[PDB]
RNA sequence: CUGGUCCACCCGUGACGCUGAGGCGCGAAAGCGUGGGGAGCAAACCGGAUUAGAUACCCGGGUAGUCCACGCCCUAAACGAUGCGCGCUAGGUCUCUGGGUCUCCUGGGGGCCGAAGCUAACGCGUUAAGCGCGCCGCCUGGGGAGUACGGCCGCAAGGC
RNA sequence: AGCGCCGGCCAACUCCGUGCCAGCAGCCGCGGUAAUACGGAGGGCGCGAGCGUUACCCGGAUUCACUGGGCGUAAAGGGCGUGUAGGCGGCCUGGGGCGUCCCAUGUGAAAGACCACGGCUCAACCGUGGGGGAGCGUGGGAUACGCUCAGGCUAGACGG
């Protein structure tokens, strides 16, 4: 496997697209640092560590709208939108003068800096750059 | 009014023919078979009944639909009761969609119940008269629950949502909300109040349409006691 | 230089009066009011849906016709606006207003631009004191726009003067007859103008 | 009532022996120059009824636009087959700036002010589904949060 | 004599991995060299028909070749017109081959039908043409043209 | 006061003459006896000491696509392996701080451009002040991620 983060964002993708209530994915420091941004910004309802066969893994629960009228009753999502920016075969670095305001303020871009995993809004806060890890609405 | 022993009339059904998004509402799988779990089908009837009681109250009507033959007769009595409409036979396109069009058809349904009732000439041609009449049985023959819905429904009952899908897609394009008794042959997310029970027991269809009826009557002026069951 | 020729097909071309002679635009000998149709050969035939380019060229092209500008000027002042901080469409108005010219005309030393223009260009009106000749001045807050001392004394200008004497002047300038001398407040906010423009389909006109 | 323009008005036609048969197929967009426009396609045996039916269905299919200052809330990106639709806020001096489809709609839907593109197939009626799903998908600040 | 591959056990190693410009190998048929072999078949070729004509189709003949060894050629509708590896996203049914507590379940493979989703449509859909990361190859209007020139390969044909 | 245009794109329509001729033409296309498309005319549209043509640059062209495209059938998967360089790479802990990020400081000439004001009656042109920047040097800091070194692991891979 080549990208564990890209991994993640696509499992969530792919299970809240078919309106899973959960998710599991390989276990990381890193990637729960991600998703205790996820979550605070209410866009999982939250994940904790479990288990599968002996091996570690965070279980990531998922979270949609109401029901709905018409002919597709498919609430709308919560994440809508996550993608990787950042990736190993082209790193993305921003400055924190060009840190992206994602979709008009109503989205954030989680970024990795030397003061921890940040959103656009958190980074400009502290005044720090980093990796562009990923973009979520 | 809910009654706890529907063990002893329905419990499900169907082998692996099923829809994997009716999982939730799902016990165990038997004798090579779905098997419904109860206390579910319980939470649901309770809130199911709730939508409709609700209805009866304010007076709204309800559009009651099953062609199965298992359904077939037992809507024409459980929907009678209750004098609200029904199709009980061919589910015709556009009932709902193209409403003031197909009822155009009942006016026709009416004139003819006019025409026959004497005289308004029977020195009409003696063709003529045998020729009237059979389409005065032919539209009986499908329109007769039909005739009652005078609007749009506020909301729907089916008998089998996927045998009449084509019934709840037309509710659903209205925004007219759907209940149905439904087993595992069948898509949850597709009904807004749902029965998860056998489909095709007479036993069962009898059981969850009756008290139906009763809690319309109810809750609407009156109480009644047992109502017409096929042994 | 500016149009120069018959000012009246202007008018019956864009449907609508522009106030373009001064005197004669007021009467029933105006020629919108004889034939509020367009000029030539086919004015009377039933005209066919403009197009959407049609229609914004219309609107801009009626916008200018009123203040006797040739395209190029009327381009520059544009763009100017879209540069200049604010809405684009109000802030080009304004600077379309500045003009020495049309100010003139607007606090009623003539009848039309087109002979407040003939009175700047003949040096007749003045700013702040000096002489100014200039059609195009971009004329600020604070000015004195005043007939010239040598042209008080003159039957055209009296006759104007005269007109003025109580006919009430836009919210943004001020004026003292018998003195001969008026004053630029401020730049016109929309509202203090109400010419038949939708100025939005200028905008939209050069941004094809 | 609602304001009117049609975008665009075609004739089709099908064959036959002994000749072509015509068709017309009439787009419109219907609205109130605040926050509610429609979109229709329709077509009959003549240009007329098929305007009036385009008109039709068009109320009979709408979406509530969240304007602000007349500016939509945020960016959106949209593509209905291999037509593609670019939405972008803009400030109030700026107008709105798009191809008579997109534009039609949006001015009719009382935008006042948005930076637009189209790309990929320019085809008109494509292009409209495009731009109508995509103000269909605008959010506010409170949806989201009320959705999060 | 020898390659690949799958299963079960969960015993050993401790990221030893993926892809891969070049390079190297393998590469249907036809074809080529040297030597065999040659029943049937059969380019070329002779003849009979058919037909307006019939350098064809159909009929009677017939040499290379088709076969073997060794060395060349290196093409193709060499196709799933679908590069490889990994992870993720309903199921229904038919089937090949394992291991089970052998009703049934669990692997690996081959088909069909389909959820979501894709898609210009046609169609694809846990054997993705869905959602994603890595690397490679390729495209950028038709013709002229896979031609010319050059270079490299080849006995030639011809290949790149 | 001139010049281009008035079939569509594209704003501006009628009469005569001509008759697949003479001719127009940027693309699509006009002309074969009722041409808004040729030539003249009236009229109209557009600009105006200018108007138009030719040439060339960027744009429209997300049509080389970093922003921002693609390859079953539209142009596009190498005939298939093996593999060199390269590109890329699982979980946990530390050390270093190369990438990366932040602060300071030097440099980043003048003119030009941008915002303010002011001088030539305006402007063009010109003057005074202001605002910065990427990028490189220096000093100090951070250590999430990528790197590197070091020590562990077993879910990848390989072996029994
Ligand atoms: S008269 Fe005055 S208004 Fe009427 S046409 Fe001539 S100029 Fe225009
Ligand atoms: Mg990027
Ligand atoms: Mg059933
Ligand atoms: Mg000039
Ligand atoms: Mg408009
Ligand atoms: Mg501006
Ligand atoms: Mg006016
Ligand atoms: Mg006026
Ligand atoms: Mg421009
Ligand atoms: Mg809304
Ligand atoms: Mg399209
Ligand atoms: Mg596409
Ligand atoms: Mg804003
Ligand atoms: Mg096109
Ligand atoms: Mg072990
Ligand atoms: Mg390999
Ligand atoms: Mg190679
Ligand atoms: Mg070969
Ligand atoms: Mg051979
Ligand atoms: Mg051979
Ligand atoms: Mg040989
Ligand atoms: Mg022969
Ligand atoms: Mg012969
Ligand atoms: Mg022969
Ligand atoms: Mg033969
Ligand atoms: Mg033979
Ligand atoms: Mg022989
Ligand atoms: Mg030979
Ligand atoms: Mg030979
Ligand atoms: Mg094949
Ligand atoms: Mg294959
Ligand atoms: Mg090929
Ligand atoms: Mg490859
Ligand atoms: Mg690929
Ligand atoms: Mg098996
Ligand atoms: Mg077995
Ligand atoms: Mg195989
Ligand atoms: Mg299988
Ligand atoms: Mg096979
Ligand atoms: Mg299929
Ligand atoms: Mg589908
Ligand atoms: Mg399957
Ligand atoms: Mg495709
Ligand atoms: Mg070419
Ligand atoms: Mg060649
Ligand atoms: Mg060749
Ligand atoms: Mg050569
Ligand atoms: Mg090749
Ligand atoms: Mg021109
Ligand atoms: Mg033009
Ligand atoms: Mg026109
Ligand atoms: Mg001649
Ligand atoms: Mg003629
Ligand atoms: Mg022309
Ligand atoms: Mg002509
Ligand atoms: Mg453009
Ligand atoms: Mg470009
Ligand atoms: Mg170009
Ligand atoms: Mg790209
Ligand atoms: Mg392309
Ligand atoms: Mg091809
Ligand atoms: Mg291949
Ligand atoms: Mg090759
Ligand atoms: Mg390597
Ligand atoms: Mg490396
Ligand atoms: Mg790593
Ligand atoms: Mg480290
Ligand atoms: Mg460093
Ligand atoms: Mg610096
Ligand atoms: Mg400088
Ligand atoms: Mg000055
Ligand atoms: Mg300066
Ligand atoms: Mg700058
Ligand atoms: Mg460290
Ligand atoms: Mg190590
Ligand atoms: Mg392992």
């Amino acid at each position: 496997l080549t990208d564990p983060i890209a991994d993640m964002l696509t499992r969530i993708r792919n299970a809240t697209r078919v309106y899973k209530e959960s998710t599991d994915v390989p276990a990381s420091r890193f990637k729960e640092e991600i998703l205790r941004i996820l979550a605070r910004e209410g866009f999982i309802k939250g994940y904790e560590r479990v288990d599968v066969d002996g091996k570690p893994y965070l279980r990531v629960y998922l979270k949609y709208g109401p029901r709905r009228q018409g002919p597709d009753p498919r609430p709308e999502q919560v994440i809508h939108h996550i993608r990787r920016i950042s990736k190993p075969g082209r790193r993305v670095y921003v400055g924190v003068k060009e840190i992206p305001r994602v979709r008009r303020g109503l989205g954030i871009a989680i970024l990795s800096t030397s003061k921890g995993v940040l959103t656009d809004r958190e980074a400009r806060k502290l005044g720090v750059g980093g990796e562009l890890i990923c973009e979520v609405w | 009014v809910k009654e706890l022993l529907e063990a002893g009339v329905h419990f499900g059904h169907e082998r692996k023919r099923w829809n994997p998004k009716f999982a939730r509402y799902i016990y165990a799988e038997r004798n090579g078979i779905h098997i419904i779990d109860l206390q579910k089908t319980m939470e649901e009837l309770e809130r199911t009944f709730r939508f409709i009681e609700d209805l009866a109250m304010r007076g709204g009507t309800i559009l009651f639909v099953g062609t199965k033959k298992q359904a077939q007769d037992i809507v024409r009595m459980e929907a009678e009761r209750a004098g609200m409409p029904y199709v009980n036979q061919r589910w015709l396109g556009g009932m709902l969609t193209n409403f003031k069009t197909i009822s155009q058809r009942v006016h026709r349904l009416e004139e003819l119940e006019a025409l026959f009732a004497s005289p308004e000439i029977e020195e009409r041609p003696k063709k003529e008269q045998v020729r009237l009449k059979h389409e005065l049985e032919r539209l009986q023959k499908y329109l007769s629950g039909f005739r009652l819905l005078k609007r749009l429904p506020d909301a729907i009952f089916v008998v089998d949502p996927t045998k009449e899908a084509i019934a709840v897609r037309e509710a659903r394009k209205l925004f007219i909300p759907v209940i149905a008794l439904a087993d595992t042959d069948s898509d949850p997310d597709l009904v807004d109040y749902i029965i998860p029970g056998n489909d095709d027991a007479i036993r069962s269809i009898q059981l969850i349409l009756s008290r139906a009826v009763d809690l319309i009557i109810q809750a609407r002026g009156g109480v009644v006691e047992p109502s017409p069951s096929y042994a | 230089g500016r149009y120069i020729g018959p000012v009246c097909r202007l008018c019956r071309r864009e449907g609508v009066k522009l106030y373009l002679k001064g005197e004669r635009c007021y009467s029933p000998k105006c020629a919108m009011e004889r034939r509020p149709y367009p000029p030539g050969q086919h004015g009377q035939k039933r005209a066919r849906r403009p197009s959407d380019y049609a229609v914004r060229l219309r609107e801009k092209q009626k916008l200018r016709r009123i203040y006797g500008i040739s395209e190029r000027q009327f381009r520059n002042l544009f763009e100017e606006a879209s540069k200049k901080k604010g809405v684009t469409g109000s802030v080009f108005l304004g600077l379309l207003e500045s003009r020495l010219d049309n100010v003139v005309y607007r606090l009623g030393f003539a009848v039309s631009r087109r002979q407040a223009r003939q009175l700047v260009r003949h040096g007749h009106i003045t700013v702040n004191g000096r002489r100014v000749d200039l059609p195009s001045y971009r004329v600020r807050p604070g000015d004195e726009i005043a007939v010239a001392e040598k042209s008080r004394n003159l039957e055209l200008i009296r006759q104007n003067l005269e007109a003025m004497k109580g006919r009430k002047v836009g919210p943004w300038l001020s004026l003292d007859v018998e003195g001969m001398k008026g004053k630029f407040l401020r730049l016109p906010d929309r509202e203090d103008l109400a010419l038949p423009v939708n100025e939005q389909l200028v905008i939209e006109f050069y941004s094809r | 009532d609602f304001e009117e323009k049609m975008i665009l008005i075609r004739r089709t036609a099908r064959m036959q022996a002994g000749g072509r048969r015509f068709r017309f197929g009439a787009l419109v967009v219907v609205g109130d120059r605040q926050g509610r426009v429609g979109l229709g396609f329709g077509k009959a045996p003549e240009v007329p009824l098929a305007v009036q039916k385009a008109g039709y269905y068009a109320r009979r299919n709408m979406v509530e636009v969240p304007l602000q200052n007349g500016t939509i809330p945020h960016e959106i990106e949209v593509e209905f087959g291999a037509s593609k639709i670019v939405l972008k806020p803009a400030a109030p001096g700026t107008g709105v700036i798009a191809g008579a489809v997109p534009r039609a709609i949006l001015e009719l839907a009382g935008v006042t002010d948005i930076l637009t593109k189209e790309l990929g197939s320019r085809n008109p009626i494509n292009i409209a589904y495009a731009t109508m799903e995509a103000l269909r998908q605008l959010r506010t600040k409170a949806d989201v949060e009320r959705l999060r």
